[PDB]
């Protein structure tokens, strides 16, 4: 039992997993186990999703996060978003499923049957935390690994069906993606507008040809920086200003994923282009605008002229002025007037929403939309009663958005804290006293007084 | 010992009587520059049409307010999460009236704030200390970006984030009962399991190191002055406050091991404190509290009311009056 | 210690579990049947879902007298056809 | 109180006919009302246009008359605007939009009895509250 | 002498696995019926003839939304004994009128009695001081004061907390609209001393636990602490140094520290009981007439204070009819106080 | 060795024996139909 108890490794059983800091044999099998977990979830999940799934409901009305995954990569859909064959959903479910078999076999390998220790075994599957040259090469083997990942995107949008784009001309529908955006100033432009609202940061990218672009981009860059770190060394302003050690790695690592979870919380809550609103309902801006399109809708067909119907406040009841002066509905939702969606840009002109469009030019399956993004706004309570807090039982519905980025938040919120734990032990252990203070060398006693 | 060295040796001494640091580098401007404007604001800004209808809240105490009723009232529902610096605006009387300062004070306190978090940090690592102070103060830091951030950027508008202000703060919850029935979301009753809990343990462990304090002093003394400060020795002792809190509960109810005693002292509000901070984050995302609302029916089908239907009640109260001018079409969706 | 045999050797003894192996399921049967007789109901005077209401009324039959409460709540028991 | 008989008696038509439906008719109709018309008319209202609920007395004074079995039904098929001047199925869930509402493609005649046999149902049970909205909730 | 009552005392101070004493003769049964009756009449009484309610497993409710409910406003202050002149010695209807609620009210208050006696027996025959029960005062004037002064200065029992997650959710909200109880400075008191007895427990148990002196070996510091010796396990210099350079201000002296958090969250406890006195007799903090001035004759005075009362009409009217039924409230939708569209 | 009643055996029963009746009764009533 190497290493396998509190007096051996210095570990209590809470904590046992840091027994294989030094154990690369044991701590590859404990991570190759753990990528057999995600693979099962994925398949296992999907598979529960389908055989639960039924093609005439909407994907947002039956719990679903995994089938609109792969309904936007173009599998499965056709116009309107439409379900036409659910076998693609079953076949990445079943691969998915069978693959954590042959990951959880090499884990439990690995684990319990393999060296223990690799570096006596292999040179090159052997590794020190502290060679930073070796450290670096590992980290460019998965850069090179995630540059290609990204290059099958560009692959599928490109050469291989193309990608579910919501804002194709006809009500949206498969399209494959024939010039992706290349031009730097606008791949990289999205990375320097402002987060906040009206701009939106990278979570505002809105056409399919830009998403596709920056993931050639990014393969570039990965691919090229997983060979700059395996031919190079880490500089010496770099070797200053860090602690190589594992745990101080991992801290990295956790502090990164934080940062990607609370940018993937916003992404599905605000974004309705990699994230159709077809697949996972209305946005929260969305439903919002939609309610006030429904009720101009149907007051207008009353005979209401809506461009100068003067509200209670002396705002339009309808219509209004955003702060720039863009035409813009009125009520509550004028904190949304930033939202675009397909169904409401046929009424925008160059100054906003355009009042002989709104009399003139409103179709039926516009009407069909708004009302149904309306009443499917991402509100419900934690039994999935839908609708706002104080609405009665009767609609099991809670939005996927919601589900979504509930859940990220939570755990990138979680990592956060993982990052400040391990950063700072990480921190304590490189200098010495993470285990306390030493009473013979008490650092403090060797200061002057403050006063 | 060029001039950056020099600079760098100041900023980082554990000599100076407030440690700065590169964290206190951000964070004493930043935590500046809230408070002169939250002072400012607080006594004399003019009122401020928090949701966007031309209808100004008044504040400040120079505007008809006391302690309990001012605040800095949150930016303009028109502005939404628009970025609303002074430069952004025609003049600073515009900027008044629609909420500008909120702005200026929230994201310099909360920049200020985060900084106050890595420098805890930072001054353990300077002397010699572990590093995890700051780890609990990530709790009540998580609870002010809940209600000062994440909770606007859920609902699309700074006017729903949490106003400056004693009154204000109770309008804030109010409406949320309204609107997440926060009252029955688990992670809301997390934080006062958290909150109740930390309060008692708190009293618990001042009473039980306080009954077993070692007769040090006379009568006529104050019994602290039995403790000095650096000694080596503890000054109560925990065997006899063992003795007596086992014997209370049952023995394995007791700690007798101080360390691991002032671990759950910890780990317990901050960890409730999380699920607090984590309810108001999720709840921006419209993930509400458990509805009960007509789930119990009788043989025939009429609704049989329980104590979750007349919360019901009360919470339509608060939503049908709530911002009373300001609501167009019949669902509140943000 | 304080004299008592200790939890962990009784409850990993097998004559403990001879013992409650037998009690503690006839404890639960026991539970299960004081509600499923219906007898639950009739020593707490707690409604079954068809005696919340007579059939077409809509009024609670609340206790308004503090003396005749008694009589009130036999009163509205009557009124159930 | 129980549901029975009398509850579940229901006008088929406008020349006074009735229907008596089962206990598991009604509850069908609940499910497949909630299935397919609950988002917008949950607890007899009508979120996206609350001037029109589903209250009988409302139904009555449609034309033309929606207070029974049959006039639902054929509501279900071809809805029109209150005074039968307009047809709404391009804007409004009914089979002949099947096409364009997807939920209306698995219903079967004997689903829409069972859908209109709630609608006229629930008010007897539930007096006010059906098509009152919030304030008796 | 060695008669019967020492040989008692004997026998009931004997150091067993859970301790007796004589305060155990008033402590065990009394605590022991109130739990025994919340789980009774949670998992089996219904609160239908007293407020029109469910309110049991038995009925369909879940652990949020069972209770045992207050007794009809028409008892009065009753005692409700069980052989009492309303239920005549009839069990059922003794459970149909609230008997459970004054059964576990009253043998709940005479339980923590026996628990705060509990506290100064064993404290007498250890030999500390006795700061423990002193502290448990704190509770035991919130009790009192929630559960008996406030219904007793109402117009029954009725008005007191009904013992339930959710029925304790409507009390705090009934406190909103009809007391406006957020504004009361006594109220306020206590949320400083509830938080900042939080606040203290987390930050003391951090403290210590990263300023530990290094005692052993382990990277688990826990084993590194044994409750005979004599050293302070943690380093009071250096958390004095700490707390100075980050906050301006440290405790120095570890008596005075603890004694503190004995007193900061027992007397934010004792300040809101106060607060429930008044409000026994609708003494509240409900109004600044100053403000109510103004705002009469000046329709564009707007605050904070004045938004929040309109959520307490709202309240009020919305609520008061499914809450008293008593009352007989008929409200006309055209009366209910509402706002544009909502 | 070991006495088999003692108070804390009262103790253990006078909260256990209740509890799991009571778990039964709870179990069933979640087969009860309106
Ligand atoms: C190393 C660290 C260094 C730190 C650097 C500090 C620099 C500033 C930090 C960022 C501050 C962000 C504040 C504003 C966040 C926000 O408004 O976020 C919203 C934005 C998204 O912006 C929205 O983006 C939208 C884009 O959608 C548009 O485009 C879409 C296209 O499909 C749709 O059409 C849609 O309808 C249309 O409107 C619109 O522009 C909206 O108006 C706009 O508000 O999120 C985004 O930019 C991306 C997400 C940002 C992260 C969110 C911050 C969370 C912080 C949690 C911290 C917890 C700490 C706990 C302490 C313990
Ligand atoms: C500290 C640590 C303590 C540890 C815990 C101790 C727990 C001990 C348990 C004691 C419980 C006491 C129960 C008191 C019941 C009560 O009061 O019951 C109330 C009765 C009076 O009955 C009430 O009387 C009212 C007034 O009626 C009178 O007026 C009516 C209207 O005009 C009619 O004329 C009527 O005929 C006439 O009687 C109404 O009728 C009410 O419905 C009825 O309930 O008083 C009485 O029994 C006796 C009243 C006199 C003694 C009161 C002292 C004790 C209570 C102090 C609390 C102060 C509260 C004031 C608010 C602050
Ligand atoms: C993803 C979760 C995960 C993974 C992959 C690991 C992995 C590991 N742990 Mg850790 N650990 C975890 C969570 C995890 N742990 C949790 C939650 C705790 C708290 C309880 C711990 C506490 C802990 C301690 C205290 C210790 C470890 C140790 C270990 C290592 C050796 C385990 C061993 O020797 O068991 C031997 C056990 C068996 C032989 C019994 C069965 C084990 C197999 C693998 C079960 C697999 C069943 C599966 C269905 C079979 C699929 C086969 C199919 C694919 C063909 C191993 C790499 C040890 C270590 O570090 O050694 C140096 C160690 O001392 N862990
Ligand atoms: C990729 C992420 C990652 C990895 C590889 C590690 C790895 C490690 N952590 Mg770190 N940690 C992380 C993220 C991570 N952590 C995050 C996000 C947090 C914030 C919560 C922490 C907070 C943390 C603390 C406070 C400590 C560690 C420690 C450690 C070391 C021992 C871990 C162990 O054996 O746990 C054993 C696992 C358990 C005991 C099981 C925990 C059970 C969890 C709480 C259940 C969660 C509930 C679940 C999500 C849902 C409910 C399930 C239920 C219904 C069945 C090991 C090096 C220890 C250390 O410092 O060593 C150096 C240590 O003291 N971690
Ligand atoms: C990314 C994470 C994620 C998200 C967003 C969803 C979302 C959803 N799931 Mg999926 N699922 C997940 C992971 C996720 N799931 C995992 C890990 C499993 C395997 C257990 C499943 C297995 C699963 C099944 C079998 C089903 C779903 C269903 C659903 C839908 C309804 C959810 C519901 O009612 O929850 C109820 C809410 C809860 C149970 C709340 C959990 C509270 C946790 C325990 C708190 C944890 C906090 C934190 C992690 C711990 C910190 C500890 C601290 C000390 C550090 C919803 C779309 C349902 C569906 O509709 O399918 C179509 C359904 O039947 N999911
Ligand atoms: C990233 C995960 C990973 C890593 C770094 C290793 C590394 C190692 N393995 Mg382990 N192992 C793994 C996963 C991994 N394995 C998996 C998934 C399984 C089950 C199939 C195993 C089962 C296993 C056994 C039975 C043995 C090892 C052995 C070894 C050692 C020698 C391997 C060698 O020289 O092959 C040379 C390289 C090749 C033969 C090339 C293989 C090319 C693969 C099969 C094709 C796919 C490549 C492509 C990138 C895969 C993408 C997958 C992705 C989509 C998930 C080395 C330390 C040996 C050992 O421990 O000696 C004592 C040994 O006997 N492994
Ligand atoms: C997982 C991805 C990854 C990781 C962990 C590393 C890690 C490393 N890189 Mg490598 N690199 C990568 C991918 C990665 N790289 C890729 C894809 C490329 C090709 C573009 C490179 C090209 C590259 C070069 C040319 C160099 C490195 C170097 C290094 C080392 C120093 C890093 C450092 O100081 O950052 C700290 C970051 C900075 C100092 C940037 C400036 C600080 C700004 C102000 C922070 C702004 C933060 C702000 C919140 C940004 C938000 C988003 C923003 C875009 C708006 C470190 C080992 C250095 C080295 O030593 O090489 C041997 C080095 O010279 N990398
Ligand atoms: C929102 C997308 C709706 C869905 C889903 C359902 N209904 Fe509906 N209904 C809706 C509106 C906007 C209206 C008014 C139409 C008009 O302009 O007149 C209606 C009306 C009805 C009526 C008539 C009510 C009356 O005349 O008093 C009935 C009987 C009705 N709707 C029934 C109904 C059924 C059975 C549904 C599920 C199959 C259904 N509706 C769904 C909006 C929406
Ligand atoms: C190390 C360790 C650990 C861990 C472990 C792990 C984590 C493992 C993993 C594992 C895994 C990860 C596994 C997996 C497996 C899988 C499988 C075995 C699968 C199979 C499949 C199948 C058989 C399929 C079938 C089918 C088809 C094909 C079709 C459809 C239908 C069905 C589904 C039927 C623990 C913590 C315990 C502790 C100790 C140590
Ligand atoms: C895909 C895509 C795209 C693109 C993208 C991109 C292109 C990206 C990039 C990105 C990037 C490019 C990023 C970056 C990042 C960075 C970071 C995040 C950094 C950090 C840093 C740090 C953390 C540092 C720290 C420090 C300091 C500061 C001092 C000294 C010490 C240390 C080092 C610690 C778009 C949008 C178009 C569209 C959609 C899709
Ligand atoms: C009132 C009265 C009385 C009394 C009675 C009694 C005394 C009773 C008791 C009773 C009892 C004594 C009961 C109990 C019950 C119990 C239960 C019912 C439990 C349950 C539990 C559970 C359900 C659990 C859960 C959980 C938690 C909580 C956490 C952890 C995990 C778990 C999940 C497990 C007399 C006769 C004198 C007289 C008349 C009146
Ligand atoms: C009430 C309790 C009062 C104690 S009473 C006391 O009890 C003694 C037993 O020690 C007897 O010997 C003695 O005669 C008797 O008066
Ligand atoms: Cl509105």
């Amino acid at each position: 039992a190497t290493n396998r108890d509190q007096e051996s490794s210095g570990f209590a059983w809470w904590a046992g997993n840091a027994r294989l800091i030094n154990l690369s044999g044991k701590l590859l099998g404990a991570h190759v186990a753990h990528a057999g977990l995600i693979v099962f979830w994925a398949g296992a999940m999907t598979l529960f999703e389908l055989a639960h799934f039924i093609p005439e409901k909407p994907m947002y009305e039956q719990g679903l996060i995994l089938i609109p995954h792969i309904a936007t990569l173009g599998w499965g859909v056709g116009p309107g978003g439409e379900v036409v064959d659910t076998f693609p959903f079953f076949v990445v479910g079943v691969v998915h499923l069978i693959s954590s078999a042959v990951l959880g076999f090499g884990g439990v390998y690995h684990a319990i049957r393999g060296p223990e220790t690799l570096e006596e075994y292999s040179s090159f599957f052997g590794y020190d935390w502290k060679d930073k040259n070796k450290m670096t090469t590992i980290l460019g083997f998965h850069l090179i690994v995630l540059g290609i990942g990204a290059l099958l995107l560009v692959a599928k949008a490109m050469f291989f069906g193309g990608l579910y784009d919501t804002w194709a001309p006809g009500g949206g529908d498969v399209r494959v993606i024939t010039n992706p955006t290349l031009d730097p100033r606008v791949i990289f432009g999205y990375l320097l507008k402002s987060p906040f609202g009206g701009e939106g940061w990278i979570v505002s990218v809105n056409n399919l040809e830009d998403v596709v672009g920056g993931h050639i981009w990014i393969g570039l860059i990965c691919i090229a920086g997983g060979i700059w770190h395996i031919l190079t060394t880490p500089f010496g302003w770099a070797r200053r200003a860090f602690i190589w050690s594992g745990e101080a790695y991992l801290s990295y690592s956790l502090g990164a994923l934080s940062m990607m979870g609370f940018i993937a919380t916003c992404f599905v809550w605000f974004n309705n282009t990699v994230y159709p609103s077809e697949f996972y309902g209305p946005t929260g801006p969305e439903a919002s605008q939609a309610q006030a399109m429904t009720f101009l809708i149907r007051d207008q067909k009353l005979g209401a002229n809506v461009g100068s119907a003067q509200g209670p406040t002396g705002l339009g009841k309808y219509l209004m002025r955003s702060p720039t002066g863009e035409i813009i509905f009125g009520g509550e939702t004028m904190r949304f007037w930033d939202f675009r969606g397909p169904w409401l840009e046929p009424l925008r002109g160059p100054n906003g929403l355009d009042l002989n469009k709104i009399k003139n030019d409103i179709q039926p399956w516009q009407e069909r939309r708004a009302a149904e993004y309306m009443t499917h706004a991402p509100l419900g309570s934690l039994n999935s009663v839908g609708g706002v807090a104080t609405e009665i039982n009767s609609v099991n519905f809670v939005s996927p958005r919601s589900w979504l980025a509930t859940s990220h938040f939570v755990l990138a919120f979680f990592f956060l804290v993982g990052h400040l734990w391990h950063a700072g032990r990480a921190r304590a252990a490189a200098a010495g006293f993470e285990k306390g203070i030493d009473r013979e060398s008490e650092p403090v006693l060797s200061m002057p007084s403050l006063d | 010992a060029n001039l950056w060295e020099r600079f760098c040796n100041w900023v980082t001494s554990t000599d100076n009587r407030l440690y700065v640091g590169w964290f206190g580098v951000i964070m004493i401007p930043t935590l500046l520059a809230a408070t002169i404007c939250f002072v400012i604001a607080f006594i004399a800004a003019p009122p401020v049409d928090i949701d966007g209808i031309r209808e100004p809240v008044s504040g400040s105490l120079l505007y008809g307010n006391n302690i309990i009723t001012g605040a800095v009232v949150p930016s303009s529902n028109a502005i939404g999460l628009h970025f609303y610096p002074i430069w952004e605006a025609a003049s600073l009387d515009e900027w008044l009236y629609n909420g500008g300062p909120y702005q200026l004070i929230i994201f310099h306190f909360l920049l200020g704030a985060s900084c106050y978090m890595g420098r805890q940090w930072e001054l353990s690592y300077r002397l010699g200390m572990r590093p995890w102070i700051c780890v609990a103060y990530s709790a009540p830091l998580a609870s002010a970006f809940a209600v000062f951030l994440i909770y606007p950027i859920g609902q699309g508008s700074f006017s729903d984030g949490m106003p400056l202000g004693i009154s204000g703060t109770f309008n804030f919850m109010i409406v949320f009962q309204a609107e997440h029935n926060i009252l029955m979301h688990p992670f809301h009753q997390l934080g006062v399991a958290g909150v109740f809990g930390g309060a008692l343990f708190c009293a618990m462990h001042g009473s039980l190191v306080t009954s077993s304090l070692i007769r040090e002093t006379t009568e006529t003394e104050s019994a602290n002055y039995g403790y000095k400060f650096g000694q080596e020795e503890e000054t109560y002792n925990i065997v006899a406050a063992h003795g007596y809190f086992g014997r209370l509960i049952f023995q394995y109810a007791s700690f007798n091991n101080s360390r691991s005693l002032h671990f759950f002292l910890a780990a317990w509000p901050v960890v409730g404190v999380w699920f607090a901070a984590l309810g108001i984050s999720t709840m921006a995302f419209n993930l509400n509290g458990f509805n009960f609302n007509h789930s119990v029916i009788d043989a025939k089908g009429n609704v049989i009311n329980t104590w979750a239907d007349i919360i019901n009640r009360a919470n339509l109260g608060m939503e049908v009056m709530h911002e009373r001018n300001a609501h167009n079409f019949p669902l509140d969706l943000a | 210690t304080t004299g008592e045999r200790p939890f962990s050797d009784i409850i990993t003894s097998v004559r403990y579990w001879v013992i409650h192996s037998i009690t503690i399921p006839a404890l639960f049967i026991a539970g299960w049947l004081f509600v499923s007789t219906g007898l639950a109901y009739d020593v707490f005077g707690t409604p079954r879902p068809d005696s919340y209401y007579a059939q077409e009324q809509r009024s609670i039959p609340l206790v308004t007298d503090r003396f005749e409460a008694k009589q009130q709540v036999e009163t509205f028991l009557e009124q159930l056809k | 109180a129980e549901l029975t008989p009398e509850v579940l008696t229901v006008p088929l038509n406008s020349e006074g006919k009735t229907i008596t439906l089962t206990e598991k008719q009604y509850l069908e109709g609940k499910r497949l009302f909630q299935y397919a018309c609950a988002s917008c008319h949950v607890g007899g209202i009508t979120k996206t246009n609350p001037s029109l609920d589903l209250r009988t007395e409302t139904l009555a004074l449609a034309t033309p008359p929606r207070d029974n079995i049959e006039g639902l039904v054929d509501y279900m098929k071809n809805p029109t605007t209150y005074d039968g001047e307009q047809e709404i199925a391009e804007v409004h869930p009914s089979l002949r939009s099947a096409d364009i509402f997807p939920k209306m493609r698995n219903l079967t005649e004997k689903d829409l009895v069972a859908i209109a046999g709630h609608i006229l149902v629930e008010p007897k049970i539930l007096g006010d509250k059906w098509g009152g909205g919030k304030v008796y909730y | 002498e060695r008669g019967w009552f020492d040989i008692l005392d004997d026998w009931l101070k004997r150091d067993r696995f859970v301790f007796v004493g004589w305060s155990g003769i008033l402590l065990f049964p009394c605590a022991y019926l109130a739990l025994g009756g919340w789980l009774t009449g949670t998992t089996f009484v219904t609160s239908w003839y007293t407020h029109g309610l469910a309110s049991s497993y038995l009925e369909g409710c879940n652990f949020l939304t069972v209770a045992v409910s207050t007794p009809a406003n028409s008892m009065g202050h009753s005692l409700l004994l069980l052989w009492g002149p309303e239920a005549q010695g009839d069990f059922t209807r003794w459970c149909q009128l609230g008997g459970l609620w004054t059964f576990i009210a009253l043998h709940g208050a005479f339980g923590l009695i026996g628990f705060m006696l509990r506290q100064f027996e064993i404290a007498r025959l250890v030999g500390v001081r006795p700061y423990n029960a002193i502290a448990f005062s704190a509770p035991i004037a919130v009790f009192v004061s929630v559960f008996l002064i406030y219904p007793l200065g109402q117009s029954s029992w009725f008005f007191a907390p009904s013992f339930g997650v959710a029925a304790i959710f409507r009390f705090l909200l009934f406190f909103q609209g009809f007391h406006n109880w957020t504004l009361n400075p006594f109220h306020m008191m206590g949320v400083a001393g509830v938080l900042g007895g939080a606040l203290l427990c987390a930050i003391h148990g951090a403290t210590v636990e990263n300023t530990l002196f290094q005692d052993g070996e382990g990277a688990s510091t826990f084993r590194a602490f044994n409750p005979t010796q004599a050293e302070e396990t943690y380093s009071m210099v250096t958390a004095n140094r700490f707390w100075s350079q980050i906050f301006g201000i440290a405790f120095s002296n570890k008596r005075w520290l603890h004694f503190f958090m004995l007193f900061v969250p027992v007397t934010g406890l004792w300040m809101s009981a106060i607060g429930v006195v008044g409000l026994a007799l609708n003494l509240r903090s409900y109004d600044f007439i100053s403000q109510e001035i103004r705002a009469a004759e000046d329709p564009e005075f707007e605050t904070f204070y004045t938004k929040n009362l309109l959520l307490n009409e709202g309240i009020r009217a919305w609520m008061a009819p499914q809450d008293q039924p008593h009352e007989n409230f008929v409200f006309p939708e055209e009366v209910l106080p509402r706002g544009n569209a909502l | 060795s070991y006495p088999i009643f003692t108070v804390r055996w009262v103790a253990v029963h006078t909260l256990a024996v209740p509890t799991i009746f009571f778990l039964g009764a709870i179990a069933a009533m979640q087969f009860i139909q309106r």
